């Protein structure tokens, strides 16, 4: 198809600079990212957020956030007192260890243990805008003074002592110390496998004719008529999915009194309680717009293949032919006619989510019982969080042991509202025949399907174009009546394909105001 | 078909003493302690719901191994033809009042082929295990179908195996409330859990369950019967499928429940039951039993 | 074929009321069982009364001058610090007591490979094994030693148990038609 | 188009509840009346508000310890275990400043495998692991070794027992039919005249009517099933040791009732308790194919043509027809699950082949580490509410009935919209889930090819309960009618039920 205008990105000009924070000292400003350059073009070349050194008015924030609770010197942690002098480092200075005479509690039957594998991963904050993974949220390490223990099912690890003989199991790794922030991680092995293959073929095939002559001497003269339908019609459908995701182990964060990350502690209260748009941009940024509440840990692989071709001909004839000869004169003449419409469409998806990158890949590329063994095998060590349940990153402030921050929990919801809109795909215009829009924080593409690319996925060889539509970003929000708000969207950008599936969601949504 | 029937037993037994050398678990004890001392029914139920009704006198540890194995295939190819084929051609010709000829020839043929053909090939098996390791229950109960026994080897193996987490494949029995001792109102106790595993087995004789057919048996499960249909039979009575194997027919007869106990006259106690659960049908056997019984007076 | 939903009966009379619990309970019989995938009964076969009671709770008789496990168990004083768990499940006679009274009762604790499993109880009606009954680990303070031929090994038997013996027996039908 | 996103609703919230005397906190709760479904608007979390008071009130909350208080959990100990050489209490409270310890046993002793899982609360209507609710690391005195194989383990207090009672059972069934019918008639004609004089008359005709009928199915259902139980547990029935994360919550649940707190108690630790369990693992594999095909052919030819001859003239016709269709279809479902053992062997059985011998014996052995939960029989968690280590026991053990009730009620599926395409709606939290069959797709398994999807019918909700005389509910299965689309199986359990108020 045509390709749309490659608009240049464009910002907002700069906003006039915060002052020097107390402690960060850093004069903070944004530049507002107005439209992206919706494909190649003039790109922005810069930050949209930037931070110049500086020297700061007036002392630092109070070094004094808790009575009687221990402070940490580097991170603003308050730790119940027990937890001074426990035996294990609570907060990334050591400062409640690393000066003790001796150990109130010496948990010598924790220690030994090492955390859970994969407790970091679930983690970390997550950028539903990008889905990747950002920055711990919760501290994937400090075990708040809890000694407990997960059973490692998989400990039962192959030996060989060649001096024995003996081939025997090692029983080291054989349980995990759970961190603080899991209310459970319950390592439960299980698999499902569910695979659908369907075939469909027809033809309908009806060649139609008559042939006709007279003709006649005393000359000697002919006619001949012909008339003829050959019909040719074709379809092949074939459609196969499997699915086989493989959990090992649920979990279910803590909800109460959470223990934020040490570095996002930091950032959070770095924050003023003031909507600078850009530290909470920032902030949603580093951390991302969601922290993980519950998942499961483990293996998801998805092939999918969609074959459809669909042939149809027909061709009519008629035609008159005649002769008179005692020399000889022959003449004749018709109609010929044909038409076709023939359209071919193969797509297949192999995505493998879970499991080293080299094993993962042999199973993405060639699935055997082979590959699912060494998979599987991959997924005792490199497990990913292959579903989960997530909250709003401004949402964890209602729940962290800091109690209340409502301002700049507030202050952070509003920033997510916009930066979820301001940011989003939407912005990166009309991929046609399935693109998918990405936005690359300031460079739009539209991933396509196996074909030809110039500009939006358009030049793909698919004349068969039936393809889904997709909607306009949200408009603006109204100008709102007092009290009630409205935002409208279309499902224009791609319009649906010559009969394409109709965006699913909203054509307009409501807000009170 | 297949029929595997097959045992090792390798603790040849074990014989547990007299109820009054034996020595009971904490926990047990714990419960007959808190046992009511009275006939309240429901603390007498739990305990044979949680004890059981016996405890093993004696047995022996083991392992048993069965495979039932079934191939039923059926194949049935069906193909006619035909075909007729027809002239009729005729020729006059005339030349004594004016020159004239005439000919006709007609042909017909029709040919007819119908072919019909049908495959049933059906194959059932239920290797089933207990004792030994649980890797090598899992590698042998698994169906082999060019070797539904088992192989050697595999066999070999878990017979091996069975040595070291063996089952209690076969027992002696004495009634629990022998057990009742070392507690408050023993003596009693004793007499109310006797009483309350004759209420339990009233409440759970498989009696109350209306036949099944094909030989099912109707367990009492808590409120409600369940149908155990023998191999390849199905459905809520099991009126449905086909038994495999041989079967001498007709319908067994099954004991009603015993009527209650005529309050000890004369101090015999004397109750009767009437084998009409089914009546016997068909030439199939009798129940089994005696129709009356009588006690002594409690 | 045709399910019979399951009916319950009338409720019994009240048990007699209990001094230990000052409670009552009475029973539903099942009328008619359900069958053939019959609706069961629903709710309990059981309910209960706060009651006044007639009957005192009998005491426990304490364990005298025997040891008394914390469980409230009493066994032989001369078992105490043995070296063995004669305690059922607290092994409080086994508690607090010197690194010279407990004696080298015996050189091996491993008992016969699930002698366990024949301390449970049964169930006859539905054939399943149920919970531990008899503590067949009660060593007595004997060092009863028997090898096993079949598991080549030394094992300890309880103090109780009549025999225990580990000759084998194989008896195998195949039947192929 | 056809599915609409259903945003989540939640109730207005509660009055507040009367200021707790002993949680100085007073709470408000909302019911989440639907569901988000569809992508719908998840609402928000936090259904609930605790608020802060003053109360004159008198609180008793101070249960009686004759034992030892533990200094960080509180944990009432008995006297005995200090110095036993077991962290009986936290942070080692009671074995800390002993004169002497008297190390109960002095033989490395392994953990039960698993046993730690079964402390954990199931939420019996999820059917899903929660919190931790019983101290399995709690043994007292203990120290009787148990063995299976070499290895002895040391059994926790709580438990009754653990014991390998190893048994398996496997199930093969296949079943295979096919049929054919292949049918061909073939008409066929000719004529042929002449006369003559001097005049000639030849008048030929031809005649085709040529048919063809076929049509083959196979059909496969191929089902296995392993069923393998390596161990047995029980819990005692009696005194059993509370988790201190358990003990805690329960603590702070208010007196007077309030459901939202007894809520997050249950998504928290669930709502039973497993007393008695059977572990192993469950490996399922079911193939459905079908398989048919069908061919049309119809050829059919005429000529009839005549010439004549005194001069002459010549006239023909040709006609023909050739008609065919050739419809051919397969469908082929394939299910796996596999519960238990190693994540290698648990992929490796999960592919789409029947497993070797060897891989279900590596299976099998996997399990025994590393149990799947086959059966549970489960009491209610307000069981473990007791007047040892409980004040008010009987209130909260009242309240959570009540609580547990209510939570039933909410936390039920039928709430959800019905799922196109024979989806089964999960209630995952304020969001339901369609779980789509194998061949069913998206948000509401509404992309299916399949031109036959049959849909079992799912019961709506259960009307509430009527007045006394006769305390009825009943239900309509309106929510997912079966019929449309030649429904499967209706709904087995009971579509009204009576209760004697
Ligand atoms: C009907 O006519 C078809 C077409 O002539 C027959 O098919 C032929 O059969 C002969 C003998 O088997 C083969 O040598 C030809 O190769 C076939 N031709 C084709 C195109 O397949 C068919 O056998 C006839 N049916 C009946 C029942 O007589
Ligand atoms: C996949 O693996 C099989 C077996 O090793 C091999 O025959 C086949 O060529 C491979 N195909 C690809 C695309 O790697
Ligand atoms: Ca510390
Ligand atoms: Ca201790």
């Amino acid at each position: 198809a045509a390709t749309p205008a490659a608009v240049t990105c464009q910002l907002s000009n700069w906003s006039e600079w915060t002052d020097c924070f107390p402690c960060q000292d850093k004069k903070y400003r944004h530049r507002s990212l107005l439209q992206p350059n919706k494909f190649g073009g003039t790109i922005c070349s810069g930050d949209i957020w930037d931070q110049a050194s500086c020297s700061s008015s007036t002392t630092c924030v109070r070094q004094a956030q808790c009575g009687q609770d221990f402070q940490c010197k580097e991170t603003g942690r308050c730790l119940k007192r027990h937890l001074v002098c426990n035996g294990d480092q609570d907060c990334l200075d050591g400062s409640d260890e690393d000066d003790c005479e001796d150990v109130r509690a010496i948990d010598e039957d924790c220690s030994q243990y090492e955390p859970i594998p994969g407790s970091q991963k679930a983690a970390l904050g997550y950028n539903i805008l990008t889905q990747e993974d950002a920055q711990s949220v919760y501290d994937a390490s400090y075990y708040g003074g809890q000694c407990e223990t997960v059973y490692n099912g998989e400990w039962r690890e192959l030996r060989y002592d060649s001096t024995c003989e003996r081939l025997y199991y090692g029983d080291d790794e054989k349980y995990f110390r759970k961190p603080y922030n899991f209310l459970k991680y319950h390592f439960e092995a299980l698999a499902d496998t569910g695979i659908s293959s369907e075939f469909y073929d027809n033809a309908n095939d009806l060649l139609s004719k008559v042939k006709k002559d007279k003709s006649d001497s005393f000359h000697s003269q002919d006619t001949s008529f012909l008339n003829e339908l050959n019909k040719y019609n074709e379809k092949k459908f074939i459609f196969t999915r499997i699915f086989t995701k493989v959990q090992t182990a649920h979990f279910k964060m803590r909800k109460d009194d959470i223990m934020l990350d040490e570095g996002m502690l930091q950032s959070l209260m770095e924050l003023p309680d003031q909507y600078n748009y850009g530290m909470y941009a920032k902030f949603i940024n580093d951390y991302g717009t969601h922290y993980i509440t519950s998942g499961s840990m483990g293996g998801i692989y998805e092939y999918i293949l969609v074959i459809d071709k669909a042939k149809m001909e027909s061709l009519g004839i008629t035609s008159r032919d005649i002769t008179t000869c005692f020399h000889c004169k022959k003449f004749g003449g018709g109609k010929t006619e044909r038409a076709r419409k023939a359209m071919a469409v193969e797509d297949i998806i192999s995505r493998v989510r879970g499991g080293s990158s080299g094993w993962s890949g042999g199973l993405a590329q060639n699935r055997s019982t082979i590959t699912y063994r060494s998979w599987g095998r991959s997924l005792k060590y490199n497990p990913v969080v292959i579903d989960f349940e997530m909250q709003p990153i401004h949402e964890v402030l209602r729940h962290t042991s800091l109690g209340p921050l409502e301002a700049k929990r507030q202050n952070l919801r509003r920033a997510l509202d916009q930066y979820l809109m301001e940011f989003n795909a939407c912005r990166c215009g009309p991929c046609f025949n399935n693109g998918v829009p990405i936005l690359e924080g300031t460079s739009c593409r539209c991933q396509c399907r196996l074909g030809s690319l110039g500009a939006a996925c358009e030049q793909t060889q698919t004349e068969g174009a039936k393809a889904d539509g997709s909607w306009s970003c949200w408009s603006s929000w109204s100008v709102c009546r007092a009290g009630i708000q409205e935002r409208r969207r279309e499902c224009d950008n791609p319009a649906p394909q010559n009969g394409g599936a109709s965006c699913p969601g909203r054509k307009v949504q409501t807000q009170a105001c | 078909q297949l029929l595997v029937v097959e045992n090792t037993v390798e603790v040849a037994q074990f014989i547990n003493n007299n109820p009054e050398f034996l020595q009971l678990a904490e926990p047990f004890w714990k419960e007959l302690s808190h046992l009511p001392s009275l006939y309240d029914y429901s603390a007498y139920r739990r305990l044979i719901d949680q004890y059981g009704t016996h405890y093993l006198q004696s047995g022996s540890l083991g392992g048993e191994y069965r495979v039932l194995f079934y191939v039923d295939s059926e194949k049935l190819k069906q193909n006619d033809f035909n075909s007729v084929e027809e002239k009729k051609c005729k020729s006059s010709g005339w030349h004594f009042v004016v020159k004239f000829s005439s000919h006709g020839c007609k042909e017909l043929e029709n040919a007819l082929k119908a072919a019909s053909g049908t495959q049933n090939n059906v194959l059932r098996g239920e290797p089933f295990i207990r004792g030994g390791g649980a890797g090598f229950i899992s590698g042998l109960s698994y169906l082999e179908l060019d070797n539904p026994a088992g192989n050697k080897r595999r066999y070999s193996a878990w017979a091996e195996s069975v040595t070291n987490l063996p089952q209690v494949i076969k027992q002696k029995l004495t009634p629990l409330y022998e057990l009742v001792k070392e507690v408050p109102c023993a003596s009693v106790k004793k007499l109310y859990l006797k009483w309350a595993l004759e209420e339990y087995l009233d409440e759970f004789d498989p009696c109350h369950c209306r036949p099944c057919q094909n030989g099912g048996l109707a367990t009492v499960e808590g409120t409600h019967c369940l149908c155990h249909c023998k191999p390849y039979t199905f459905g809520a009575a099991c009126e449905q499928g086909v038994l495999v194997g041989n079967q001498a027919g007709g319908v067994d007869g099954g004991w009603s429940c015993w009527s209650s106990w005529s309050p000890c006259v004369q101090g015999k106690k004397t109750r009767s039951r009437e084998c009409n659960n089914p009546p016997p049908s068909g030439g199939g056997r009798s129940c089994v039993g005696e129709t009356t019984e009588s006690t002594q007076c409690e | 074929s045709s399910p019979v939903n399951c009916q319950w009966d009338f409720y019994a009379p009240w048990s007699e009321c209990n001094g230990c619990t000052k409670t009552q309970t009475r029973r539903r019989s099942v009328a008619v069982y359900g069958q053939y995938g019959g609706q069961p009964c629903v709710g309990n076969a059981f309910e209960t009364q706060s009651c006044e009671p007639t009957r005192g709770c009998p005491t426990e008789e304490g364990c005298g001058e025997r040891f008394r496990c914390f469980s409230g168990q009493c066994i032989s004083k001369s078992l105490v610090c043995n070296g063995d768990s004669d305690c059922d499940e607290d092994s409080a006679d086994e508690d607090r007591c010197e690194d010279s009274e407990r004696r080298p009762s015996c050189d091996i604790d491993k008992p016969p490979p699930n002698i366990e499993l024949t301390g449970n109880g049964y169930n006859e009606l539905t054939g399943q094994f149920r919970n531990r009954v008899i503590n067949t680990k009660s060593f007595g303070g004997q060092c009863r030693k028997v090898f096993s031929g079949d598991g080549k090994d030394f094992y300890r038997l309880s103090g109780n148990v009549l025999s225990y013996t580990f000759q084998v027996k194989i008896n195998n039908d195949f039947n192929y038609e | 188009v056809t599915l609409m996103p259903i945003d989540c609703e939640l109730s207005s919230w509660s009055s507040w509840t009367t200021c707790d005397p002993c949680q100085k906190k007073r709470y408000r709760y909302a019911y989440l009346l639907q569901p988000s479904q569809f992508h719908g608007e998840p609402c928000n979390f936090s259904d609930k508000e605790v608020e802060d008071c003053v109360t004159n009130r008198p609180c008793r909350s101070q249960v009686r310890c004759e034992g030892f208080v533990c200094a960080q959990t509180g944990r009432c100990v008995n006297r005995r275990l200090l110095c036993n050489g077991d962290n009986d209490c936290g942070d080692q409270s009671d074995e800390a400043n002993c004169r002497r310890i008297y190390k109960k046993c002095q033989h490395e002793m392994d953990q039960y495998w698993g046993i730690g899982s079964l402390a954990s609360g199931i939420n019996l209507f999820t059917n899903s692991f929660e919190g931790p609710v019983l101290d399995h690391r709690y043994y007292a005195g203990g120290c009787s070794p148990h063995y299976i194989l070499n290895t002895r383990f040391r059994k926790p207090y709580n438990v009754e027992s653990y014991t390998p009672q190893t048994q398996g059972k496997y199930e093969f069934i296949l079943k295979e039919y096919e049929s054919y019918s292949d049918f061909e008639r073939n008409v066929t004609e000719k004529m042929a005249s002449k006369s003559g004089f001097s005049s000639q008359s030849d008048r030929g005709k031809h005649y085709i009517r040529r048919t063809k009928r076929f049509s083959h199915t196979k059909s496969v259902f191929l089902h296995a099933r392993s069923d393998l139980e390596v161990a047995h547990y029980k819990l005692k029935p009696r005194s059993l040791m509370l988790h201190y994360e358990f003990l805690q919550r329960v603590k702070r649940l208010p007196l007077e009732y309030s459901y939202g707190e007894y809520r997050d108690l249950f998504r928290d630790f669930g709502t039973h308790y497993i007393t008695e369990a059977v572990l192993g693992g469950i490996y399922e594999y079911t193939l459905v194919m079908n398989k048919e095909a069908m061919e049309r052919g119809d050829y059919t030819l005429n000529n009839v043509h005549a010439c004549a001859k005194n001069v002459g003239k010549c006239r023909g016709i040709l006609n023909e027809i050739k008609d065919r269709n050739k419809r051919d279809t397969m469908v082929e479902d394939l299910v796996v699950l596999v519960r238990g053992g190693a994540s290698e062997h648990i992929t490796t059985l999960a592919y789409q082949e029947l497993p070797t011998a060897d891989l279900m014996q590596e299976w099998g052995d996997a399990v025994q580490y590393n149990p799947a939960i086959i059966k549970v029989k489960v009491e209610p968690l307000y069981e473990l509410v007791t007047a040892t280590d409980f004040a008010y026991s009987s209130t909260v053990r009242q309240n959570m009935k009540q609580a547990l009730e209510e939570f039933q009620k909410e936390v039920s599926s039928c709430h959800c919209a019905p799922c196109q395409g024979n989806g089964v709606p999960v209630l995952k939290g304020s969001r339901c889930d369609c779980i789509c069959p194998v061949g069913s797709q998206g948000l509401a398994c509404e992309v299916s090819y399949r031109k036959n999807t049959p849909i079992d019918g799912k019961w709506n909700c259960w009307s509430n309960w009527s007045s006394c005389s006769g305390r009825r509910k009943t239900r309509q299965r309106q929510c997912n009618n079966p019929p449309p689309q030649n429904g499967g199986s209706p709904c087995s359990g009971p579509a009204s039920e009576t209760l004697d108020c």
